[PDB]
């Protein structure tokens, strides 16, 4: 007896005092103080203020700099577009609802805001996967006479959209569902309530396997090889101070990308799993917010790592930001 | 192999 159920929701607070209300109808100020709703709003404001420029700039700069429009870059643009689905679909909606203390757009809105927020986060997720595959293919050259070209870059992108629909679409049609999470001001996949009529049980397994484990293995293998290949080359060419530099830079970047990926998705996977294997336990609203703070913040830090720390994009940005010059 | 590192945004 841990929260309060209704048709399309689960409030993380006991209704023994009779106070719990539908998070689609009235403020949840018994889950958390109003000032904490305001801080939730402050955080979405920060994520918009940083995330929209960074990710918008990335697209804009691509329009202005011919040199950025290569095929290896398409998946990076795809990332920024996904970050923007999270900014406009998620963060802005949540700012709004946080400041009412509840999910004012009701169940339909809850599906929308959940679908678009989840799609974005997943396209970003798979974009980070597809990137590592493409790099591995290009650098470890696991196939002779293969040249990475536009037509491939396009499949790479489309594959991110297919996989992301494979996660976000089903809860619109019976396999899992969208409901308000945490402070009930935003909506995501129901991965914590066992809800037999939608088979949450098995969805969360499908998610855990297909959308965390596969990604994690593909990223680790691809970049493990990359680091192997480059360390090999440099050992076999110690007369090139450049090549030694390259090896170091590549390796630091891999550690960053790998740690970054974990910071973003490990908490959601950690929590899903702890809950799945501690089904008789009580998880409050702020604890269900932690996984989300990590994932959503990636709409800022991923493009810092993948775009701003890429020498080409960076110079183009600085040029475009200095009116034409530098 | 640095050509491919440059291409891929890693060097
Ligand atoms: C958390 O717990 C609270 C307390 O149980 C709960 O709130 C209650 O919901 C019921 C309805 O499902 C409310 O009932 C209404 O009372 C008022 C009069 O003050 C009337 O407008 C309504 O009367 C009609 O309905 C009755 C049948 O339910 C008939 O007997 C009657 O003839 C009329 O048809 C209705 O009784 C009740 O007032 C609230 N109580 C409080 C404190 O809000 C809340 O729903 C629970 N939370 C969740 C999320 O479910
Ligand atoms: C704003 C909230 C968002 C972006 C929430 C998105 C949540 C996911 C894409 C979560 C996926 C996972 C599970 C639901 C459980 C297993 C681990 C994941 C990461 C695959
Ligand atoms: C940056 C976007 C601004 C969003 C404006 C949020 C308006 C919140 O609206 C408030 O909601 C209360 C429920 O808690 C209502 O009782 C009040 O009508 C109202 O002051
Ligand atoms: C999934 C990809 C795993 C990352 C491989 C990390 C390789 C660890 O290797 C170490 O990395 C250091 C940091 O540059 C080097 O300075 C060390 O000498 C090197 O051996
Ligand atoms: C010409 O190239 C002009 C360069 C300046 C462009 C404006 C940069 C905006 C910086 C926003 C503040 C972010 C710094 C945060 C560090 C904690
Ligand atoms: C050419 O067209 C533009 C050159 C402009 C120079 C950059 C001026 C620096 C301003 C930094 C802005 C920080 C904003 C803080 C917002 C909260």
């Amino acid at each position: 007896m841990c929260g309060t159920e209704g048709p399309n929701f689960y409030v993380p607070f006991s209704n023994k005092t009779g106070v719990v209300r539908s998070p689609f109808e009235a403020p949840q100020y018994y889950l958390a103080e109003p000032w904490q709703f305001s801080m939730l709003a402050a955080y979405m404001f920060l994520l918009i203020m940083l995330g929209f420029p960074i990710n918008f700039l990335t697209l804009y700069v691509t329009v202005q700099h011919k040199k950025l429009r290569t095929p290896l870059n398409y998946i990076l643009l795809n990332l920024a577009v996904a970050d923007l689905f999270m900014v406009f679909g998620g963060f802005t909606t949540i700012l709004y609802t946080s400041l009412h203390g509840y999910f004012v757009f009701g169940p339909t809105g809850c599906n929308l805001e959940g679908f678009f927020a989840t799609l974005g986060g997943e396209i970003a997720l798979w974009s980070l996967v597809v990137l590592a595959i493409e790099r591995y293919v290009v650098v470890c050259k696991p196939m002779s006479n293969f040249r990475f070209g536009e037509n491939h870059a396009i499949m790479g992108v489309a594959f991110t959209w297919v996989m992301a629909l494979a996660c976000a679409a089903p809860p619109l049609v019976g396999w899992s569902r969208y409901i308000p999470e945490g402070m009930q001001c935003s909506c995501g996949i129901d991965y914590y309530t066992p809800h037999e009529e939608t088979n949450n049980e098995s969805f969360v397994i499908y998610m855990f396997v297909v959308h965390f484990i596969i990604p994690l293995i593909v990223i680790f293998f691809c970049y493990g090889q990359l680091v192997f290949t480059v360390k090999e080359a440099a050992a076999q060419q110690q007369e090139s101070a450049t090549t030694q530099k390259a090896e170091k830079e590549v390796t630091r970047m891999v550690i960053i990308m790998v740690i970054a990926f974990l910071i973003c998705w490990l908490p959601y996977a950690g929590v899903a799993f702890y809950i799945f294997t501690h089904q008789g336990s009580c998880f409050g609203p702020i604890f269900m917010t932690i996984p989300a703070f990590f994932a959503k913040t990636s709409a800022v830090y991923n493009p810092v790592i993948y775009i701003m720390m890429n020498k080409q994009f960076r110079n183009c940005m600085v040029t475009t930001l200095c009116c034409g010059k530098n | 192999i640095l050509e491919n590192l440059k291409d891929v945004g890693l060097f």
